[PDB]
């Protein structure tokens, strides 16, 4: 998953 | 090559790698196509309304509701054209991925990193989980169950919310126990996203539109990254994270990474994680390994008939790298132990795909994306297995000119800015  | 069959979405269906299937999602579901382009791996062209039943459609929440960064579209892959070129793009990447030493070793582990058969209550019997298989429509119309490792799937609702998604189990925490479970990747590369060339841009919230383009194939393989730690149940779990303190965007809003996220991103944001904690996994994880060879060895009976006791025992032996000894016994071995580990936590990560690759990416997990921009990378005149957006022997060869959204801008749609809206 990515965050920002 | 990785996908032996270059496959058509509307290949007819033969009930072995092109049938229509259920997932084993404790819910009623139609059944859906889809493809087993490699052993163990599977591709489902559809929207993920599947693995999640509070996500069972592609309706947006309110209207300002949600984060960011996301991408709302509920026509995205409804069609027979969306999905062939799904499945083209998906097959495209694993190639991609394959073609590199680096691929070869990640997908050659996650081929070998069969979830633990550990759905027995007796410890005699060896028996399979139920939520690591999938039911495949035989051409007779009836269901046969098998094990698999790996599921590309669709997007759900947020288009652009990549994740690795797998069932769990009521007691058993299969993606850090050691055992692993089958890993459903919500993944599109139809889409990808804009960064920054410059790291004070890059990770400031306020600056840049996103000149370059992210290279789906390093997106794709950061969720296959999670996959084998998930895999090898070696999971960090998401409760342990970051507090960052090294970027005062992040700072000033309590913002927290997990450390799952560092170790996959690799690089200098893997140092964020000290030392104490870090062994403390390492030692968490080793246990969850000798717990796994204890199984083994109480095991002298195998549930159903689709492989003998001592092939079974063999895979996990192959899988988990135990030592066999005289007595026939299997036993965890430290250095193996910590080769393994290593290899799954240090060696498989985005930053050394990057170099792989060749490719210009994010310098860290701690920036702020930019963009995303539609893309079609099935085209070889748009990306190819070996050069990605870079062709060789074109003005797109050097300096990353095929990733510039400038140069290259025949690539790229810009569907959403997101800076400034954080
Ligand atoms: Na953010
Ligand atoms: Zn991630």
């Amino acid at each position: 998953r990515r965050f920002c | 090559p990785f996908v032996n069959k270059q496959f058509n979405y509307k290949d007819p269906v033969n009930g072995v790698d092109i049938a229509y299937i259920k997932i084993p999602n404790a819910g009623q579901m139609q059944p859906v196509k889809a493809f087993k382009i490699h052993n163990k791996i599977w591709v489902i062209p559809e929207r993920d309304t599947f693995t999640n039943p509070e996500e069972g459609d592609l309706n947006p929440p309110p209207e300002a509701k949600q984060v960011p960064v996301s991408y709302y579209d509920s026509t995205y892959l409804s069609t027979d054209n969306e999905k062939d070129n799904y499945l083209k793009g998906v097959t495209k990447l694993f190639e991609r991925i394959y073609s590199t030493d680096l691929g070869r070793m990640l997908l050659t582990s996650i081929v070998r990193g069969i979830p633990f058969w550990g759905g027995s209550t007796i410890d005699t019997e060896l028996k399979v989980i139920d939520t690591n298989c999938i039911n495949v429509i035989q051409p007779d119309g009836s269901y046969r169950s098998e094990e698999l490792n790996l599921v590309i799937i669709g997007p759900s609702a947020d288009i652009i919310q990549f994740e690795c998604k797998s069932f769990g189990h009521e007691v058993l925490n299969l993606t850090r126990n050691g055992y692993g479970s089958t890993q459903y990747i919500r993944f599109s590369p139809d889409f990808t996203f804009g960064f920054e060339e410059s790291l004070e841009v890059d990770t400031n919230p306020l600056l840049g539109a996103g000149k370059f383009a992210t290279d789906p194939a390093v997106t794709l393989a950061h969720e296959l990254i999670h996959a084998g730690h998930r895999l090898y149940g070696i999971a960090i779990n998401p409760n342990r994270v970051f507090k960052v303190n090294t970027n005062a965007y992040y700072e000033m809003s309590g913002l927290e990474v997990s450390f799952e996220e560092l170790r996959t991103f690799g690089g200098h944001d893997a140092k964020f994680i000290d030392s104490l904690q870090e062994n403390e996994f390492r030692l968490y994880y080793y246990n969850k390994f000798k717990d796994i060879a204890s199984t083994l060895n109480k095991a002298k009976s195998i549930v159903g008939t689709t492989a003998s006791l001592q092939y079974m025992k063999n895979v996990f032996k192959e899988k988990y790298l135990l030592s066999e000894d005289t007595s026939g016994k299997f036993s965890v071995d430290k250095l193996k132990f910590d080769k393994l580990y290593k290899m799954l936590t240090e060696i498989y990560t985005e930053d050394n795909f990057v170099k792989f690759f060749k490719v210009l990416n994010r310098k860290t997990y701690l920036n702020f994306d930019k963009a995303v921009f539609k893309i079609n990378i099935v085209p070889k005149v748009n990306y190819t297995i070996y050069d990605g957006f870079n062709l060789r022997n074109t003005n797109l060869a050097a300096n990353f000119n095929g990733q510039n959204t400038e140069i290259n801008n025949m690539n790229f749609t810009k569907l959403k800015n997101f800076t400034g809206l954080f």
